[PDB]
């Protein structure tokens, strides 16, 4: 059945944009550095504007999928694949399209040595990740998620700073592939019942409570590695620290969101009974992760290691929210996913600004930077506040909505999750004051430069987005409520 | 639109360029070879499409015979 | 020696001659058969010449390639002509010539 | 004198690299057994039993049987 | 003329027809619930 | 060579040999810059990530230690290089290769001089 | 009478052309006048031509190959399955030959007899595919094997090549004797060697209590010979040593064509015959053993050739899982896995042969390849990721069917083993990518650019590997067709 959509701007062209950029860049000599830089930047910016348009034509009243279009693999038409979005996936497409040009801009100064391979890898990542977020089929979700492993592996291994990138890349690839294989096993078990992998159909089939338990575990084994949940979180610090700055931005801001997106998109609505049965288990794992990882964060001595550990606590709060299974919980989980994608990316950008000049991640070398880099200090303080969920910032909305959702289900889990307010403040303020406050240490660092124009411009949209979601989250929540409501209700008829 | 001829011509041109690159030669070292490659790729792609149609046609009859042989069991 | 030409898969075109004689098959060669024959032989001679230059035997290499091409091209033309007479290949010309003589 | 790069201190780098390679130091000692038994098994089990009881106490407050889990 | 009235009209022209979008959605399911039987018959074909 | 080591001239990777330079049976380790109008004599050795100033003279069997800037006639230690400077050396080599690409693209595989030779011959019978 | 031989036109042509090339080579290689020219490349080009003409004759005469089937019945059996098997075998032989010319001229391997032996082994494998009797099968297998023994020892002054040949001949002869013993037991128990007669006798009884121990052990011994041939564990250890010690073009040829021919044989013997669950269990246990041992041993390797050998052992384990589950989809998946593994192996050995011009030996010799030849490092990386089975590369098909067969048949231990071994394989495949892209060695090896033949072959196989799953319908249809034609 051809499900071709009426809209002019659709999903397939947004898929095709970075692909065309990559093919063009394949054939341009490395001597033409300016041309390569401009072509990559412009392709990414056009993709971002295309996604913004897709946001305008979005219809915030339906529980259905939108812009649905189809994609036909065999003339037999037994296997035909669909793309479409809703109010849970729209902003993730937008976030991906927004972050990719930021990645191209962060490496602007070093592009003469980076080459076209850097831009091509990031464009391919963009294409694959947008595809992943736009897929109405378990099997293609699988295929497009595993595909990102190759360019991410290359990005970490080639442009990482030091030789620990070897181990970091190995661990990233192997952990993620193990999880992916588990979810492939789940996909095949589903296919044996249903004869299909189309998401819309699986949302309308009934699974046995028993078959649901096994399928839920097999989904959990991928998703908990992706989130990450303890104790399969240890790949994340190594990988997110050893990666280049833009690589860390993509890893934390987008790739981490894929596990929570998988929970929201397949596990909760397809197996509601198993979702109910496992809820105490998820609550326990997430609460343990928040407390233990926050306390580990407190004792880290590397800038990137502190920012990377912080992401584990934030994502497990997201899981608590989404498994609360109400409007506050799921809405807050999605809002915190987007806000984290902005805030952690900005924090990695701040650390990258420091590392590009001074080539150290050890906190002890820095100090007193407020007197030589006041602009960087102010921006760093703002994003530090955002990482503490300060009211007025975007992260507070999601954090408090998730606590609201959890409290209505289980007051103990909400109480353990609200401890994050105390621990995250502690490590965020300690980091900021050890880096920026105090006196300079001229025996380690004596030469300084505040942000140039490119760095200031890079930070501006992050600031605008954080404040915008913090003060008026209605623009986002209005487009999401129908989808969130239908997700919450799926499986029940009262 | 996107015809087999165009896909095949693009693949043949890409093949010549990829071959040149692998040999550390300029992309357009022997351009008449690029023309030859576009022609061969177009021909190959069109023949693959026709072959695919013929293959489905033969598989249909063969599955029909398999089904008849299986249905003979319940007689 | 007992013989049986009967094939496993039956002919899908009218059978002009079930087991045509060798000379009948050769005399049945059409223009397309000769084109196939000549093309295969010419390509083979060309390959013989080009591959023979480096060893210095381009002439004898041409002869060897030409022998291979002659045998292969004749076998291919015979295959086509016999298959047409037997009804295994489209044989409009054979049927037309048969319905008249 | 020359450069924005930090002037490395050997002891600070030794401290950092020792932090990065802690897994080579793990010995299954008595203290480590106790710490993994208490914080890696017992406390998560206690938290899980707390969360479940919370739901069961809600269940009996609503005049409903205990919800089965896991 | 006015910016916003033009913008109103332009945005509505961009958007899916909600009626048609919700109707192909029904054809996919009705066709897929009753179409899910054909392929599983081939997987049960005896190899011998 | 006077040092007894083998006397081939080895210019390793990412090495920039400045214009008007004279090299005889010297070794240049990877990622070095030789200044313009320099002289490197028999058996001399330039260790990796080192820079010689323009007009330097390195006598037979002399060595330029790694990570250092040298210069003079004869060459003498000037200062130790920073890590940023040593990072710049392969960049200079790559940039010069990029420039050489433009010259490489001006020449087809064959010249047309043989035609001129042909007509010059024909005008002579 | 003459028209009866239309069923063997392809084979007649290739044999006659091989004789012509033998005479040409021996006459002019001994010529003082021509100063004893090397003829390996000249004969190689003429033999590539001969292979392509054979392919034309076979492909264009599809119905004619079945002519006079009653007259030829006690000698061979040609059908749809043998048709496509033989086409794929000829295509593989043509590619392998095309990859040999730089080796001929730069090493100066002047022996044209190498090409003749390859062509005669191709004749043997052609007859293997159409064999329909134990006697014919054994004879064709032996012809193929003797040709390999000779070419494995072609570097006759090399310690490695002579060692390879000696190990191959001894272990090959032993396994062939075991298989022949099995054939003798089956004949003695049934009075038959033709596959049709064996099918009629053995069907409907399998092990009905009063089982012919003669029939049961004949099957077992024949299976042991077959498993030796496909390098299945525990009959595998010849393969890594022979693969490493033989000349690299020999290693490339052995890695592909014999597998095609012997799986044709295995399908038509076992699948078409009847002892049953015992033999599928044989291939089950050997598949699991091959996957585990291939993964671990490949992880141990520091040299490229040995790594590829152990990789092929693991992949034949993956393929034999399809034979084990005994369904039309199992056979189809086995065929798809052979096709895709063959094209990936051709790609990998084209790269290896290109790098052998600078004597690549160790994985570490690939260091800085992403700098000295970026497009070559990317191409080799695509091959590795395809070997690892990362989607949407072509290699993902074998992993997908491995888990598809386990989940359905109820085999959870097989799925477990597949997950573990797939992760191990991915590690040792991406180790190569790390070596080419992430490492910064002090000494680099600069490689000479490859010839046109290998660049073109690499370019086409690299597009196939990246783009196959955009248009996989022809392979899917052709392999379903073949699986069905085994019984109808
Ligand atoms: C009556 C007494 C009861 C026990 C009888 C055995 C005799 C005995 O133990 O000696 C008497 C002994 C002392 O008397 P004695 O005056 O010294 O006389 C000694 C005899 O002459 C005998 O002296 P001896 O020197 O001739 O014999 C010493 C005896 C001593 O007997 C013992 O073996 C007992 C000692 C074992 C205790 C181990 C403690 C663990 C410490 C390790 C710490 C590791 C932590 C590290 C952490 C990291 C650090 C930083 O050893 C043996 O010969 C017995 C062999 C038994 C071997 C057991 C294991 C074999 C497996 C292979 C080896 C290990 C491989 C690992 C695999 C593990 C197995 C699954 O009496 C006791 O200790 C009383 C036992 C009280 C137990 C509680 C009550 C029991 C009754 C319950 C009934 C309910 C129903
Ligand atoms: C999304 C897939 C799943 C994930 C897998 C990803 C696998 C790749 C990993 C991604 C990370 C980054 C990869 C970087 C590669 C990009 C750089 C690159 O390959 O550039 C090549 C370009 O390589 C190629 O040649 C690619 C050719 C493939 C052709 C495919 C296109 C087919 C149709 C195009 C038609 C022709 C062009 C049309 C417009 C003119 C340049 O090669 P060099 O070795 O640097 O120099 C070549 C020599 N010379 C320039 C002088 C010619
Ligand atoms: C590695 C995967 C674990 C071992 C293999 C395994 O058990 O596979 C299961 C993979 O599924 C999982 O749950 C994966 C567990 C991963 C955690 C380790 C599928 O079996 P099942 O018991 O779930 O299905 C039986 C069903 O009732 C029949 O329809
Ligand atoms: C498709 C196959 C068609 C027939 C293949 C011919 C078989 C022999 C040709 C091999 C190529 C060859 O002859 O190489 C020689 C020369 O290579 C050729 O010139 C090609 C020979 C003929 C191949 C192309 C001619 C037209 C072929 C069209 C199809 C026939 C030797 O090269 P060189 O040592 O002179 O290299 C020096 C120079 O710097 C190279 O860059
Ligand atoms: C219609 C566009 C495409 C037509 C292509 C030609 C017609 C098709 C015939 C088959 C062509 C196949 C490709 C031929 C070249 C194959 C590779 C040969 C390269 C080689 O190594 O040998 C060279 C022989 O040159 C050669 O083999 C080439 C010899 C002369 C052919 C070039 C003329 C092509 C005409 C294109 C259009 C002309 C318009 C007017 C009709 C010697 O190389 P070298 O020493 O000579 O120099 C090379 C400077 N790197
Ligand atoms: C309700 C149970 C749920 C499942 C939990 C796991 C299974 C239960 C626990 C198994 C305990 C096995 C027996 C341990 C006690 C015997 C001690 C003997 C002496 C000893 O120290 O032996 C060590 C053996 O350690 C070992 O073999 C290590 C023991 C295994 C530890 C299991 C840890 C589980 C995961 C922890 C939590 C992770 C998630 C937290 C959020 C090696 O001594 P050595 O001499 O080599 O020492 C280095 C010296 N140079
Ligand atoms: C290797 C790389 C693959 C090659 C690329 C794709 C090839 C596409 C070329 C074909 C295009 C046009 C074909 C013309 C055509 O239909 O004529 C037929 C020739 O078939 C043919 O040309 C058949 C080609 C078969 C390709 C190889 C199939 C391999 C199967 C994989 C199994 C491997 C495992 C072996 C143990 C004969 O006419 P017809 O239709 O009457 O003849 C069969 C009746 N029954
Ligand atoms: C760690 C924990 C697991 C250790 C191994 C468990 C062994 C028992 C498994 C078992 O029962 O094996 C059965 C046979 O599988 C088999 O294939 C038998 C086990 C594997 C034998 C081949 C591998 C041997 C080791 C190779 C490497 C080492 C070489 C020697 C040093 C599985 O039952 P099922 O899968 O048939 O059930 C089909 C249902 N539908
Ligand atoms: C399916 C995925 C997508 C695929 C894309 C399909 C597109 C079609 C391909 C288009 C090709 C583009 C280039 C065409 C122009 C080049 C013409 C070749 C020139 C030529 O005569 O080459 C000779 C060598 O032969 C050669 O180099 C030819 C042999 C190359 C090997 C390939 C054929 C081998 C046999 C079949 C293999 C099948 C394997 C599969 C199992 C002489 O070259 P030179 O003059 O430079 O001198 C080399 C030094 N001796
Ligand atoms: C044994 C059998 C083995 C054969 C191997 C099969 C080819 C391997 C695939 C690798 C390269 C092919 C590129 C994938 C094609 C991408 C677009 C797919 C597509 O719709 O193109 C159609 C096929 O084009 C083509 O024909 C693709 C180009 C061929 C290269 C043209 O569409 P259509 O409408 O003409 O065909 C009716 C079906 N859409
Ligand atoms: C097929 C059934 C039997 C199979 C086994 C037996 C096959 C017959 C033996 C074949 C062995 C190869 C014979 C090679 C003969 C080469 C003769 C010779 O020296 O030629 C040089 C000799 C003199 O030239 P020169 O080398 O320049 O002195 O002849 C030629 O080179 C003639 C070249 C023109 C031929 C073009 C047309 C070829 C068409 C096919 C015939």
């Amino acid at each position: 059945l051809e499900h071709f959509c009426e809209c002019y701007f659709n999903l397939s062209g947004l898929i095709l944009c970075p692909v065309l950029g990559s093919i063009i860049l394949l054939f341009i000599p490395n001597s033409r550095i300016r041309l390569i830089r401009l072509i990559g930047l412009c392709a990414s910016l056009i993709t971002f504007l295309y996604s913004l348009v897709l946001w305008i034509q979005f219809d915030s009243s339906t529980a259905k999928f939108q812009f649905v279009e189809s994609l036909r693999w065999l003339p037999y038409e037994n296997i035909n694949f669909y793309l479409g979005i809703d109010g849970i996936s729209l902003f993730f497409v937008i976030l991906t399209t927004f972050l990719i040009p930021i990645c191209i801009l962060v490496g602007w100064s070093g592009m003469r040595s980076y080459g076209k391979e850097y831009i091509i890898a990031f464009l391919i990542c963009e294409f694959l990740m947008i595809a992943v977020f736009c897929m109405l089929d378990l099997l293609l979700f699988y295929v497009f998620f595993e595909s990102v492993l190759i360019p991410m592996f290359i990005i970490i291994g080639v442009w990482g700073s030091r030789q620990r990138k070897i181990k970091a890349a190995y661990q990233f690839f192997l952990y993620t592939l193990l999880g992916s294989l588990f979810m492939l096993l789940a996909i095949l078990l589903i296919l044996f019942q249903t004869g299909t992998t189309d998401l819309q159909i699986l949302l309308t089939t009934e699974f046995s409570e028993r078959r649901q338990i096994f399928l839920w575990i097999a989904f959990f084994a991928s998703f908990a590695v992706k989130v990450p949940m303890v104790p399969v979180h240890i790949w994340l610090p190594e990988a997110h620290v050893e990666a280049p700055t833009a690589g860390s931005v993509i890893l934390a801001g987008i790739l981490l969101k894929f596990g929570t997106y998988g929970f929201l998109r397949f596990s909760i609505p397809m197996f509601p009974e198993a979702t109910l049965c496992f809820t105490p288990f998820i609550y326990t794992l997430s609460a343990i992760a928040i407390i233990y990882t926050s306390l580990t964060t407190l004792r880290q001595i590397d800038l990137k290691k502190i920012i990377a550990y912080s992401s584990v606590a934030h994502m497990n709060l997201v899981t608590i929210g989404m498994f609360s299974l109400n409007i506050q919980g799921i809405g807050g989980s999605i809002l915190l996913m987007l806000s984290h994608g902005l805030v952690s990316s900005a924090l990695f950008l701040c650390v990258g600004v420091l590392y590009d000049r001074h080539k150290t991640r050890l906190v002890r070398y820095y100090g007193g930077l407020v007197s030589t880099m006041p602009n960087f200090s102010t921006i760093f303080f703002f994003f530090t506040l955002a990482n503490m969920s300060l009211p007025g910032t975007s992260s507070f909305i999601g954090e408090f909505l998730i606590l609201v959702g959890a409290f209505q289900r289980n007051s103990l889990v909400a109480t353990l999750a609200a401890l994050g307010m105390i621990l995250g403040a502690a490590y965020s303020l300690w980091l900021y004051n050890r880096v920026v406050s105090g006196n300079l240490k001229p025996d380690f660092l004596h030469k300084f430069s505040d942000l140039n124009g490119r760095e200031v411009f890079i930070f501006i949209p992050f600031l605008v987005g954080l404040v915008w979601m913090g003060v008026y989250p209605k623009v986002f929540l209005d487009c999401m409520h129908t989808s969130v409501s239908n997700l919450v209700q799926h499986g029940k008829f009262h | 639109p996107i015809s087999a001829t165009m896909v095949g011509a693009l693949l043949g041109l890409g093949t010549q360029m990829y071959s040149n690159a692998l040999r550390k030669l300029p992309y357009m070292r022997h351009p008449w070879e690029h023309v030859v490659g576009m022609g061969l790729g177009a021909v190959f792609a069109n023949q693959l499409v026709k072959w695919d149609v013929k293959l489905k046609e033969d598989l249909d009859v063969m599955l029909a015979k398999a089904r008849a042989a299986n249905e003979r069991r319940y007689f | 020696m007992n013989t049986d030409i009967t094939a496993l898969e039956k002919a899908q075109y009218p059978v002009v001659d079930r087991n045509p004689a060798f000379t009948k098959v050769v005399g049945n060669f059409s223009t397309l058969d000769y084109l196939r024959f000549s093309t295969i032989t010419g390509i083979s001679v060309t390959v013989g010449y080009l591959s023979g230059i480096k060893p210095g035997i381009k002439g004898p290499s041409m002869v060897t390639g030409g022998l291979i091409g002659l045998m292969g091209g004749f076998m291919y033309a015979y295959q086509n002509s016999a298959g047409r007479l037997m009804g295994f290949f489209p044989n409009d010309g054979e049927v037309a010539s048969y319905q008249k003589r | 004198g020359g450069g924005m790069e930090t002037n490395k201190n050997k002891f600070i780098e030794d401290w950092g690299s020792a932090r990065e390679n802690l897994e080579h130091n793990f010995r299954w000692t008595r203290r480590n057994f106790a710490l993994i038994g208490i914080f890696g098994i017992a406390l998560p089990i206690i938290v899980y039993k707390g969360i479940v009881k919370d739901f069961h106490m809600q269940d009996e407050d609503a005049g409903r049987p205990h919800r089965k889990f896991l | 003329g006015f910016i916003m009235e033009f913008a109103e009209n332009l945005v509505l022209r961009l958007m899916e027809n909600p009626e048609e979008r919700d109707r192909k959605a029904r054809e996919h399911i009705y066709e897929m619930h009753e179409r899910c039987k054909k392929i599983k018959e081939m997987w049960a074909l005896p190899i011998r | 060579s006077p040092t007894g080591l083998p006397a081939q001239t080895l210019i390793d990777r990412y090495v920039t040999v400045g214009a008007y330079s004279l090299l005889r049976s010297c070794t240049i380790e990877p990622e070095c810059i030789i200044g313009q109008h320099s002289i490197l004599m028999e058996g001399s050795l330039v260790e990796t990530r080192s820079i010689l100033e323009a007009g330097s003279v390195l006598p037979p069997g002399r060595r330029i230690p790694s990570g250092e800037l040298w210069g003079g006639n004869p060459a003498r230690f000037i200062r130790t290089l920073t890590n940023e400077e040593t990072l710049e050396i392969p960049k200079l080599a790559v940039a010069i290769n990029h420039l050489s690409g433009d010259y490489f693209s001006e020449f087809l595989p064959y010249s047309t001089i043989y035609l001129e030779v042909e007509k010059f011959k024909k005008s002579l019978g | 009478m003459f028209n009866l031989f239309l069923a063997v036109f392809p084979e007649i042509f290739i044999i006659n052309a091989t004789f012509i090339l033998l005479i040409h080579g021996v006459v002019f290689s001994t010529s003082k006048k021509y100063d004893y020219p090397p003829l390996a490349s000249n004969v190689g080009w003429l033999g590539l031509l001969s292979v392509l003409i054979t392919l034309l004759l076979l492909a264009a005469g599809a119905p004619l190959l079945t002519i006079a089937h009653l007259f030829w019945n006690n000698l061979f059996r040609r059908d749809n399955f043998t048709y496509f098997c033989q086409i794929f075998l000829l295509l593989s032989t043509a590619g392998t030959i095309s990859m040999c010319f730089d080796f001929f001229d730069q090493e100066r391997f002047d022996a044209f007899e190498f090409i003749v032996l390859i062509l005669l082994s191709t004749c043997g494998m052609l007859f293997m595919i159409s064999a329909y009797d134990l006697i014919a099968m054994y004879l064709a297998i032996e012809l193929q094997s003797l040709c390999f023994y000779v070419i494995a020892a072609s570097k006759r002054k090399s310690e490695f090549s002579t060692e390879a040949g000696l190990k191959y001949l001894i272990l090959g002869a032993f396994s062939s004797g075991i298989l022949l013993f099995g054939c003798s037991m089956i004949y003695g128990s049934t009075g038959a060697t033709h596959f049709d007669q064996l099918a009629k006798i053995l069907t409907g009884y399998e092990i009905t209590g009063a089982r012919s121990s003669g029939i049961f052990m004949g099957i077992l011994f024949i299976a042991v010979g077959f498993l030796f041939k496909i390098t299945a564990v525990p009959f595998h250890m010849w393969a890594p040593d022979i693969y490493e010690g033989s000349p690299t073009p020999v290693t490339a040829f052995l890695s592909i064509a014999p597998k095609i021919s012997i799986f044709a044989n295995i399908l038509r013997v076992f699948i078409y015959g009847s002892y049953g669950a015992t033999l599928q269990q044989i291939f089950f246990f050997c598949s699991i053993a091959s996957m585990i041992l291939g993964a671990l041993a490949a992880m141990a390797q520091t040299k490229v050739k040995r790594l590829l050998a152990y990789s092929s052992i693991g992949h034949v384990g993956y393929i034999c899982i399809g034979f084990s589950c005994g369904t039309i989809e199992g056979i189809q998946s086995l065929l798809i896995g052979i096709f895709i593994y063959a094209l990936m192996t051709m790609d990998a050995f084209a790269i290896v042969l290109a790098l052998r011009q600078t004597r690549v030996k160790y994985i570490a010799d690939l260091g800085a390849l992403a700098k000295t030849n970026p497009i070559l490092a990317i191409t080799f990386s695509i091959t590795m990721f395809s070997y690892a089975g990362i989607p949407p590369l072509a290699g993902f098909c074998s992993k997908f069917y491995l888990f598809f067969a386990a989940l359905g048949c109820g085999a959870y231990f097989l799925a477990l083993v597949g997950v573990v071994t797939s992760v191990i394989g991915c590690f040792y495949y991406i180790r190569l990518v790390k070596r080419m892209f992430f490492d910064t060695p002090r000494t680099w090896i600069l490689y000479e650019p490859m010839d046109r033949n290998k660049s073109l072959l690499l370019a086409m196989t690299s597009f196939f590997i990246t783009l196959f799953l955009l248009y996989p319908s022809p392979l899917f249809s052709v392999t379903h067709q073949m699986a069905l034609s085994l019984y109808l």
